[PDB]
Parts: C-alpha cells; sequence; structure tokens
RNA sequence: UACCCGCAGAAGAAGCACCGGCUAACUCCGUGCCAGCAGCCGCGGUAAUACGGAGGGUGCAAGCGUUAAUCGGAAUUACUGGGCGUAAAGCGCACGCAGGCGGUUUGUUAAGUCAGAUGUGAAAUCCCCGGGCUCAACCUGGGAACUGCAUCUGAUACUGG
RNA sequence: UUAGCUAGUAGGUGGGGUAACGGCUCACCUAGGCGACGAUCCCUAGCUGGUCUGAGAGGAUGACCAGCCACACUGGAACU
C-alpha cells in the first residue's frame, strides 16, 4: 500500500501463463502419429472421441483431437497440429488440422467445409 | 466488392424504401415491402438494442451503396473531422460521385449512376472522373460527357429526378446535361428518419 | 506520532464541519495561519483568530448555509509521505474552478487561481470544494 | 413529453414446499429531459405486472439535477454498494459515450454530452442508484457562489 | 568531401527530391548535415516544384562543400527563374 | 563560466585524493516521492588541505587517473 | 509505360463463416448420451432453431474462417486507480540499527520546489492546414508537437541543510 | 533460493607510451578503491528515433525507414 513500500518493490503484473505450450508461439505444428485411438469423454456427456498422441518436431508429445465424423488416420500419419482445447477431455489441448498433410477431409461435408478440410464439390 | 443480389430484399428487411429502383412503381406492387424475405418474415424481431444499432448502420450503407470496409473507414474520417461526427458522415457519404451523379438525375438508381460513373460516361469539371467515391466538392461541375449525352437511360433518369424533391445544394441544367454541386448539403436537407446517432453508437462500443 | 500537522488542521475543520459545530480550535502555526487566511478569503469559513502568545491556539469560525456545511470536501493533496509540486501550466482546479487548490509559492500561500494569474507554481496542499 | 426507459428485467425464485416459485423484477428509469430523473423498481408474477410497477415507482421518487446547457457542471463521482461510478462533462458534439445502465439515466435525464464510466461490480439495480445520487449531490455554479456568499465571476 | 546533393524520397515512379549537404561517403538516403532545399521533377509546373534556400548553399560552398551536377543545374534553373 | 558541485567528503585517506559524495533529491519516475540519490566522486586534493567531513566545492577537469576526472576548487566548511 | 481513341459482346470474373444465449440471423428431415458440436455457459436417450444434410436467413466479400501473437476491456499489480474482522491478505509478541516520517519560533542557506532567459531535443513518423497522382492508399510544402535535458539569472511559502 | 568484491587492485612520485588525458605501462611508495542508493556472481539482451495498444497514466515492443554500436567461418595477431 504505502508508496514507501512501492517504492522498495515495485508494482509486478503476472505473467500469463500459455494453454497451448507445445506450439512454442507458432500457429501450427507437424508431427508424426504416436497413436491413434478413442477415449471417452467428463461429466455429464458419453461418446468415444477421436484423439491421438502426436510426438512434434520440436520434441514435445502431446494429445491432439480429431474432429469431424469419419477419419482415416493411423501410426505414423504425419499431421498438422492447431491450437484448441477440447473441453470435457482433459489433457487435450489442441486440435488436427483436418485435409493437411495425411489427414484427410472430413467426408462429405456441405456446411463449414473449410474447418474440415473439404474443397468446394462440383455441382 | 458491389452488392449485386436481389435489391427488394434488402428494403424488406430494413422496413423501409431505399430507392433501389427507378420509382416507376409503386413499390408495393412489386413486392411485400412491409414484410422481411424468406420464410420467416411474418415473423416479428423482438429487437436488441445491438440489432437496432446494425439495422440503421445497414440502412445506410445499403442506401448508398457501400460495403463495410469502406463505410467503416468513412465513420473515421468523420470522427477526425471537426464538427459532428454523425452529420460528417452523412457529409461524406452525400459527397460521392455516383451520389451526386444520382441526385442530378443522371441515373434512375445510385447504381445505374455509379455504372455511368466507372463507365467513363461522367466527366468533372470537364475531365473524366471514373471511379464511384470520388469525392465531390463545392463549385465542382459533374457532367454527361458528349458521346454519353444521347443515351436514353440518361433522358429517362431526367424525368423521374423531376418529379422527386429538388435538391438545393445541386443546380441541374436538364439540357446540357451538366450540374453544379453548389455546396455540402447542411443535415436538414437529409432524410430524417436516418438515425446517424446510432451508427456513431455502433462505431464507438 | 503528530507529523502533519496540516492533515490535522483539515480533518478538525472536516470532523467539526460534519458534526455541525460553531467552531473548532488547534494548536496554532503560520502555516495554518496562512491557510485558513485563504478559506476565509474564499468564503469558506467566517473568520478565524490566534490567542496566546507562547502557545498560541487557533480559532476557526465554521459557515453554514441551508443548515448544510459550507464545505462539501476538504482533503489532504501534498503530505509528508509524499510531497506534491506543481508548475503555473500545470495547477490543478478543483470541480472545474467551482472549489479551489490552496497552492504554497515562493510569494505565500495562495489559491490555484491566484497563483495562475500571478505566473506561479507550488505545493499543493488541499483541495476543498 | 416525460421519457421512459427500461434497463433491465430479471428472473429471482422463491422455494417453497411445492418447489419453486418465479417471479419477475423490472429497472425503470423516467426522466423529462431537462434535468429530472427518477428509477424504479418492481416485482410481479408476470413480466408486464413488473415493467409497469417500476414506472409507477419511477414517476414519483423523481429528483433534480443542476444540469448545464445539456451537460455536468464538473466531473463527478458516485458510489453505491457494489458500484463506483464516474462522469465528466464533455464538449458539445460527442454524445453520451457510457454503458447502457447509465446511458439510459443520463438520456433521460437531459444531459447531452458526457463521458462516463462504471467501476467494480456493473449490477444495473446499484449503478444506476450510483448516478443517480451523483448528479444530485452535483453541484452547481450558482449554489456554490450562494454557499461561499459571493457573487464574483464565478457567477 | 561536403557535398551538397539530391536524396531520393517520394516513391516508385514519382520521384521527388529532397537537396541535403552531407558528408559524401554516406549513403544517399542516409546521414545529412542540413536541408537546403527541395526538387519535383513532375511537379504540374502549375505552381512551384523547386525551391532552394540558396543562402545556406553558399555558406556550405564557402566552406569548400562541393555541388552534384544536378543540383549544380537547378542552382542555374533557379537563377535564370528570378 | 564556472560550473561545480558540492557534497561532503567521505574518505580523505588517499595520497592527494580525495571521495566526494553529492547528494541531492529526485523526484521518483513513477510514485512520485522524493528520494535521496548520492553520485560518489574521486576529486583531486593536491596539498591534501581536505579533511573528513569538509563540505568541498570541486570542479570538473582533464583525467587525472583511472577514475579521477575532478579537481578541488575549495574547502567551505570544515571538522563539523 | 501512364494516359487518350477505336472494335466485339453481359460477354471472361463470387466465395467464406455464421444463425441456442452472450450475438445480427429459424424451420423441416436424419440421428438418438450414438455420430458428433463446443470461445464461455453448455448441446446429444424420439418435437434437437446447438450434431449432420437441406430450404430460408444474418454477417463479410476477393476474400472468409481457424490457429498463433501484443495491448485493450482487466480498477484483475490499482502512480493516476484496490485491498487485508467473517471473502486471498496483520508477522504469535516485544525491543531495536539502517531507512522513511517528524511539534513550534527566528535568522541564514537556496539542494528540493517555483519563474524567466538561452542552447539543445537529427530527419522521417504522429497531429493540423494546404499541394500532386482520375479518387484512395501513396507522395509532398509549412506548421504544431517532441510534455525532455542542460546552463545562467531570480523568487524563498513549503521540504532539506 | 547470489553479500560481500578488488594486487594494476585505489591513489602518489618518476621513466616509458599514445595523435591525445589517463595504471595505458613499468619501478618505487602510500593502503587504498567498490558495495544494501545492490557491488560481486548468475540469467537474459544490441541501444535509440519510434512501432502497436490505451481517454490518459501505463502495458507490450525495437522487421520494413533513419541514427549509433558490434560482428564478417571460430579463436588470436598485427602489417599497410
Ligand atoms: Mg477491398
Ligand atoms: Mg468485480
Ligand atoms: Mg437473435
Ligand atoms: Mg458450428
Ligand atoms: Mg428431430
Ligand atoms: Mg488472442
Ligand atoms: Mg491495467
Ligand atoms: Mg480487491
Ligand atoms: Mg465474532
Ligand atoms: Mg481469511
Ligand atoms: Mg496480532
Ligand atoms: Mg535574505
Ligand atoms: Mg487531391
Ligand atoms: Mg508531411
Ligand atoms: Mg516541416
Ligand atoms: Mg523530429
Ligand atoms: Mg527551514
Ligand atoms: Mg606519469
Ligand atoms: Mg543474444
Ligand atoms: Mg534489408
Ligand atoms: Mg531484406
Ligand atoms: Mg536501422
Ligand atoms: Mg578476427
Amino acid at each position: 500500500a504505502t508508496v514507501n513500500q512501492l517504492v522498495r518493490k515495485p508494482r509486478a503484473r503476472k505473467v500469463a501463463k500459455s494453454n497451448v505450450p507445445a506450439l512454442e508461439a507458432c500457429p501450427q505444428k507437424r508431427g508424426v502419429c504416436t497413436r491413434v485411438y478413442t477415449t471417452t469423454p467428463k461429466k455429464p456427456n458419453s461418446a468415444l472421441r477421436k484423439v491421438c498422441r502426436v510426438r512434434l518436431t520440436n520434441g514435445f508429445e502431446v494429445t491432439s483431437y480429431i474432429g469431424g465424423e469419419g477419419h482415416n488416420l493411423q501410426e505414423h500419419s504425419v499431421i498438422l497440429i492447431r491450437g484448441g482445447r477440447v473441453k470435457d477431455l482433459p489433457g487435450v489441448r489442441y486440435h488436427t488440422v483436418r485435409g493437411a498433410l495425411d489427414c484427410s477431409g472430413v467426408k462429405d461435408r456441405k456446411q463449414a467445409r473449410s474447418k474440415y478440410g473439404v474443397k468446394r464439390p462440383k455441382a | 466488392a458491389r452488392y449485386l443480389g436481389p435489391k427488394l430484399k434488402l428494403s424488406r428487411r430494413e422496413g423501409t424504401d431505399l430507392f433501389l429502383k427507378s420509382g416507376v412503381r409503386a413499390i408495393d406492387t412489386k413486392c411485400k415491402i412491409e414484410q422481411a424475405p424468406g420464410q420467416h418474415g411474418a415473423r416479428k424481431p423482438r429487437l436488441s438494442d445491438y440489432g437496432v444499432q446494425l439495422r440503421e448502420k445497414q440502412k445506410v450503407r445499403r442506401i448508398y451503396g457501400v460495403l463495410e470496409r469502406q463505410f467503416r473507414n468513412y465513420y473515421k474520417e468523420a470522427a477526425r473531422l471537426k464538427g459532428n461526427t454523425g452529420e460528417n458522415l452523412l457529409a461524406l457519404l452525400e459527397g460521392r460521385l455516383d451520389n451526386v451523379v444520382y441526385r442530378m438525375g443522371f441515373g434512375a438508381t445510385r447504381a445505374e449512376a455509379r455504372q455511368l460513373v466507372s463507365h467513363k460516361a461522367i466527366m468533372v469539371n470537364g475531365r473524366v472522373v471514373n471511379i464511384a467515391s470520388y469525392q465531390v466538392s463545392p463549385n465542382d461541375v459533374v457532367s454527361i460527357r458528349e458521346k454519353a449525352k444521347k443515351q436514353s437511360r440518361v433522358k429517362a433518369a431526367l424525368e423521374l429526378a423531376e418529379q422527386r424533391e429538388k435538391p438545393t445544394w445541386l443546380e441541374v441544367d436538364a439540357g446540357k446535361m451538366e450540374g453544379t454541386f453548389k455546396r455540402k448539403p447542411e443535415r436538414s436537407d437529409l432524410s430524417a428518419d436516418i438515425n446517424e446517432h446510432l451508427i456513431v453508437e455502433l462505431y464507438s462500443k | 506520532s503528530m507529523q502533519d500537522p496540516i492533515a490535522d488542521m483539515l480533518t478538525r475543520i472536516r470532523n467539526g464541519q460534519a458534526a455541525n459545530k460553531a467552531a473548532v480550535t488547534m494548536p496554532s502555526s503560520k502555516l495554518k495561519v496562512a491557510i485558513a487566511n485563504v478559506l476565509k478569503e474564499e468564503g469558506f469559513i467566517e473568520d478565524f483568530k490566534v490567542e496566546g502568545d507562547t502557545k498560541p491556539e487557533l480559532e476557526l469560525t465554521l459557515k453554514y448555509f441551508q443548515g448544510k456545511a459550507v464545505v462539501e470536501s476538504i482533503q489532504r493533496v501534498s503530505r509528508p509521505g509524499l510531497r506534491i509540486y506543481k508548475r503555473k501550466d500545470e495547477l490543478p482546479k478543483v470541480m472545474a474552478g467551482l472549489g479551489i487548490a490552496v497552492v504554497s509559492t515562493s510569494k505565500g500561500v495562495m489559491t490555484d487561481r491566484a497563483a495562475r494569474q500571478a505566473g506561479l507554481g507550488g505545493e499543493i496542499i488541499c483541495y476543498v470544494a | 413529453e416525460l421519457q421512459e426507459k427500461l434497463i433491465a428485467v430479471n428472473r429471482v425464485s422463491k422455494t417453497v414446499k411445492g418447489g419453486r416459485i418465479f417471479s419477475f423484477t423490472a429497472l425503470t428509469v423516467v426522466g423529462d429531459g431537462n434535468g429530472r430523473v427518477g428509477f424504479g423498481y418492481g416485482k410481479a408474477r408476470e413480466v408486464p405486472a413488473a415493467i409497469q410497477k417500476a414506472m409507477e415507482k419511477a414517476r414519483r421518487n423523481m429528483i433534480n439535477v443542476a444540469l448545464n446547457n445539456g451537460t455536468l457542471q464538473h466531473p463527478v463521482k458516485g458510489v453505491h454498494t457494489g458500484s463506483r461510478v464516474f462522469m465528466q462533462p464533455a464538449s458539445e458534439g460527442t454524445g453520451i459515450i457510457a454503458g447502457g445502465a447509465m446511458r439510459a439515466v443520463l438520456e433521460v435525464a437531459g444531459v447531452h454530452n458526457v463521458l462516463a464510466k462504471a467501476y467494480g461490480s456493473t449490477n444495473p439495480i446499484n449503478v444506476v442508484r450510483a448516478t443517480i445520487d451523483g448528479l444530485e449531490n452535483m453541484n452547481s455554479p450558482e449554489m456554490v457562489a450562494a454557499k461561499r456568499g459571493k457573487s464574483v465571476e464565478e457567477i | 568531401m561536403v557535398t551538397i546533393r539530391l536524396a531520393r524520397h517520394g516513391a516508385k515512379k514519382r520521384p521527388f527530391y529532397q537537396v541535403v549537404v552531407a558528408d559524401s561517403r554516406n549513403a544517399r538516403n542516409g546521414r545529412f548535415i542540413e536541408r537546403v532545399g527541395f526538387f519535383n521533377p513532375i511537379a504540374s509546373e502549375k505552381e512551384e516544384g523547386t525551391r532552394l534556400d540558396l543562402d545556406r548553399i553558399a555558406h556550405w560552398v564557402g566552406q569548400g562543400a562541393t555541388i552534384s551536377d544536378r543540383v549544380a543545374a537547378l542552382i542555374k534553373e533557379v537563377n535564370k527563374a528570378a | 563560466k564556472i560550473r561545480t558541485l558540492q557534497g561532503r567528503v567521505v574518505s580523505d585517506k588517499m595520497e592527494k585524493s580525495i571521495v566526494v559524495a553529492i547528494e541531492r533529491f529526485v523526484k521518483h519516475p513513477i510514485y512520485g516521492k522524493f528520494i535521496k540519490r548520492t553520485t560518489k566522486l574521486h576529486v583531486h586534493d593536491e596539498n591534501n588541505e581536505c579533511g573528513i567531513g569538509d563540505v568541498v566545492e570541486i570542479r570538473e577537469c582533464r583525467p587525472l587517473s583511472k577514475t579521477k576526472s575532478w579537481t578541488l576548487v575549495r574547502v567551505v566548511e570544515k571538522a563539523v
């Protein structure tokens, strides 16, 4: 409180701790698929959510979501990951970029295609 | 860069005539003017405070044929300028060449006037100006160039114009197809069911 | 201990005023007497006196209007723990000029208004409205 | 000619044997656009009964503020429970730049040009309470002159 | 040595020169000692286009500053204009 | 044109030198409190006439040693 | 090359995200705690405006979304501008060096503080009024600003000696 | 969650030395010099005009333009 006190010990803003450290302030990172599996989510939800463990080009190894309905990914699949947690999946803090590198687009999508790596259908 | 779709939809959504057609017709004989477009047009919007601000800004934009980026820049300039920002916004819009071309009656619509401009049919001070957003100044003389003078669009455009209220700040010679931007319009010259302060509110938050 | 007698002065005023007291009294000092002078001259108190020679007791006659205290706020600005000085072109004004700031200059204690008009800056002793 | 503005509607709930009883609250302000402002707060099982009870309260319980050509005399601070409030007389042309709760109060009041900001809890019922009192305690170049016993230039 | 010359500002295809006194070794658009005129080769010539503080130019020459071929021309041109 | 400093003698031990401390008040850049700051200067005292505690007037001159760029002008007050 | 004239024909030139609340935009069909969505709350077990398709609509537009990143809102490190009985926060208590602060009068000093003058504070940038490219971006004239530093000369109420 | 640091060290004399003042260097002499107003040690980093943000005070930052510095495969050296 005292002026004297601040003069001895200045106000010191807290440094923000990141939510996607594996990215190291990069917009995406590349990595190899270590395990490709499903996992169940947290109260109150229930499903078999597709996730993968991925060793990134910078050594970090993280779990990443594989959004969309259907995917053709396996071990040694080279994928691109981006920031973005999965809320009912604790530990999951990244998303896989559908339709980049070895990851295919979602099949048969018509709405929100660009978020699922899907070309515009000839029509 | 231009809105090219159906036009009366825009009027219908904003709840008013936006003069996007010549005016040869009662607008209610061309569309269901008092009902929004779509399956749920009859539905009433219990409309939020943000909503009324948005729609008012859309209304003005749709009147003048301006997309968001340019219109935002228009707000920025109105703000920077001295005097009331809301009124400055309307001065800037009303000083556009496509607009002035419309007000002198050379085009049936601002869309038509804009085409006149783009297609090198309009001169300012005997000099060809072909960009729609060219800011016109007091004492400027805008004219249909000689070769564009026999276009039947222009004659019809001047006829309709003669049937609209006649703008004070423009002196138009229909014979010569030239006209003079005498002065910037005051606020009082422009329609009173435009709520600029809402647009000003939308862009300050 | 009693390390700021001016805050003490401000406060004795403020509290007796809040307590609808007719007058307040405190150990005197030239600097208090210089401030009391400004208050009176600007009509925030009736009048004042100092009594005694060896242990001078200063007395301020407070002022009331609509069964209200004339002094609405009275606050210490500069203080022993943080001296505040301003230049002529930096002189604060209270309530957009409706109140006053008491300023101490090379030419003695006066209001922000006075010091402003006389091309001076000084230590900002207090605000009063 | 009185101007009235609905600031917030809210659902509260009361618990009994049978379960929860839901009701509504309404917070409003009426003003004369020329220096008079009242706020009201009503409760009712249905929203219309609540928005209506409040106007009724807002019409009486109304106070005067010493405006100055559509703007304030001097900067002012207001406080009530969680809400610290601050207002400034802006130059002409600016209009009212302020939060929703305050804007409604200032608009109906007739304060044409002001800079405002709410600190701490923006709880609408206490924000408006704090603004009204701020404007109300706001004194006038004439009353300070009266107070100080002098009609100098400052009058 | 010290030289009086044109530092080319303006934009692509629209040259605009700032006449400057400087140590000849510094880059053309780099460190200079004093600015002393400008030269618009693209001026409409309806109004101005070439302005030189001839008093300070001469002062610097008097102290041995050299002068560009192009500034030496401007000075003869401006001396002719008035 | 006689630029000068005033300070007091904190050390007089060295042969023909002295350490002088110049103290001043300074507004704190962030928190506004006025803080004491001190500047110690190695100064030349040919003849060693300056005693510790003395108050002395000094001036800036050319380098006299790795750390001396100041010399004594005169003593002001002494032996408090 | 800029720019100007001529020829052909609407001819070669529209996509992206969103529509449960925050937040502008709603319906049907499919699915049925699955498949899936999800910035935050939170959606999904038979009427789902929240999943996926469709029709309709909203917002942007040669871009539109997602991710990354700084500041903002955050008065959420609070100098301006916060707190510590019960919410995070009074050291279990006392003595006390350094340090911070210090009652009242006179004289003195003139470091702090205040005033003025002078020099400096590169240009560009920012801002103001103009000028030039068809407009704008852009380029450019002049100004104002650089809220700072330093020297000298004063003022002496307050702080320091 | 670094409290003590320092023998060319701090100063003096004299010789040498540089374009020039100087422990720059050498001999001799004195025993100093720095440090809680943060020395020493450890981590990080080119500095500025300015840039972005913010009503402001601040916060963050130092591509592009301009000024200063430093470097030229790594460590060292001088010659012209
Ligand atoms: Mg564009
Ligand atoms: Mg809060
Ligand atoms: Mg809605
Ligand atoms: Mg979605
Ligand atoms: Mg269904
Ligand atoms: Mg972000
Ligand atoms: Mg902050
Ligand atoms: Mg708190
Ligand atoms: Mg108790
Ligand atoms: Mg506790
Ligand atoms: Mg205790
Ligand atoms: Mg004297
Ligand atoms: Mg121009
Ligand atoms: Mg310029
Ligand atoms: Mg200039
Ligand atoms: Mg500059
Ligand atoms: Mg004294
Ligand atoms: Mg020697
Ligand atoms: Mg480095
Ligand atoms: Mg380069
Ligand atoms: Mg490059
Ligand atoms: Mg550079
Ligand atoms: Mg080397």
